[PDB]
């Protein structure tokens, strides 16, 4: 009959079925299933992935790809490429809004459930990036 | 005359005669060079129209990236590109 | 994700009176020498 | 193995690349990696 396919997971996790209180530093770099209550959610914000620019002097479209550390599970060498306003020859670039791609990004806070939390203690929470 | 040159003639136009002993090979000096930052990828151009200086780089590559001080883009995505980040 | 602000100028007023030691006046005098010099009857530097 | 310090990085990333001072390889292919070149 282009976007790469993603994966979701279900089933028993065993020792990885945790709560925000039970999340510890031994669980870092591990797949964990965490149940709790959502207390805070952030504003849904677009994140620029590829910026498309137009050079009117040459009449050509250029583009630049941007990545951050949350996009990849494996770390990479951080190469921060600035937002291009020149081409390689010095011609002025104009941003082509609508040809650029923006991916929705959210951050939520998951606190342990008030029925699964101890009755006197301050609650523990964790940020989740979606 | 060549042996009558004086400190009073320094940085001034002199007319002088003689015989030429050696002519060296042609070296290549840069007039226009396009430079790019190593990790920042900021693109800059340097134009040189003056070539009188001997034994010295009177015009050289900048010691730090010029993207930050310009602040030309609104987004401006502490990040330091490093000493001598530009590549010809 | 905005583009550069641009800076540009346009001559409006006369400004201060020109000075002989100013670079622009020296360039103008050199340009006049190139254009208007006559050796015998010809514009030798313009034709050159 | 020491976590006793507070408000201080008593152990941190090295300030320059350790490849040059070690000189581990015979080839050793002036090259300077820069201040704080290491990534975790
Ligand atoms: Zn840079």
């Amino acid at each position: 009959p282009r976007h790469p396919w993603k994966l979701s997971f279900k089933g028993s996790f065993g020792a990885h079925a945790l709560s925000p209180r039970t999340l510890t530093a031994q669980h870092l770099n591990k797949l964990v299933s965490v149940e709790g209550i959502v207390t805070k959610t952030s504003l849904v914000r677009p994140k620029l992935i590829r910026s498309v620019h137009y050079a009117a002097k040459t009449g050509r479209f250029h583009y630049r790809d941007y990545t951050d550390a949350t996009t990849t599970l494996t770390t990479r060498i951080p190469t921060p490429a600035i937002y291009p306003t020149e081409d390689t020859e010095g011609n002025k670039l104009t941003t082509e809004y609508g040809y650029s791609t923006f991916i929705d990004h959210q951050r939520i806070t998951v606190q342990e459930m008030p029925e699964m939390a101890p009755a006197g203690q301050l609650p523990r929470s964790i940020d989740v990036i979606l | 005359p060549l042996r009558d040159l004086d400190s009073e003639h320094v940085s001034k136009i002199v007319r002088l005669s003689g015989i030429i002993i050696s002519t060296s090979v042609l070296s290549s000096r840069a007039t226009y060079l396009s430079i790019m930052c190593r990790n920042c990828r900021h693109t800059t151009s340097i134009t040189i129209n003056n070539f009188n200086s001997i034994t010295g780089n009177t015009v050289s590559l900048p010691r730090s990236c010029l993207s930050t001080i310009e602040s030309e883009s609104s987004m401006a995505n502490k990040k330091n590109c490093g000493p001598d980040p530009y590549i010809i | 994700s905005f583009d550069r602000p641009e800076i540009y100028s346009a001559p409006v007023l006369q400004g201060e009176s020109p000075n002989d030691d100013d670079n622009t006046e020296i360039i103008k005098s050199f340009k006049n020498f190139i254009l208007e010099f006559r050796l015998d009857s010809q514009f030798i530097y313009r034709d050159q």
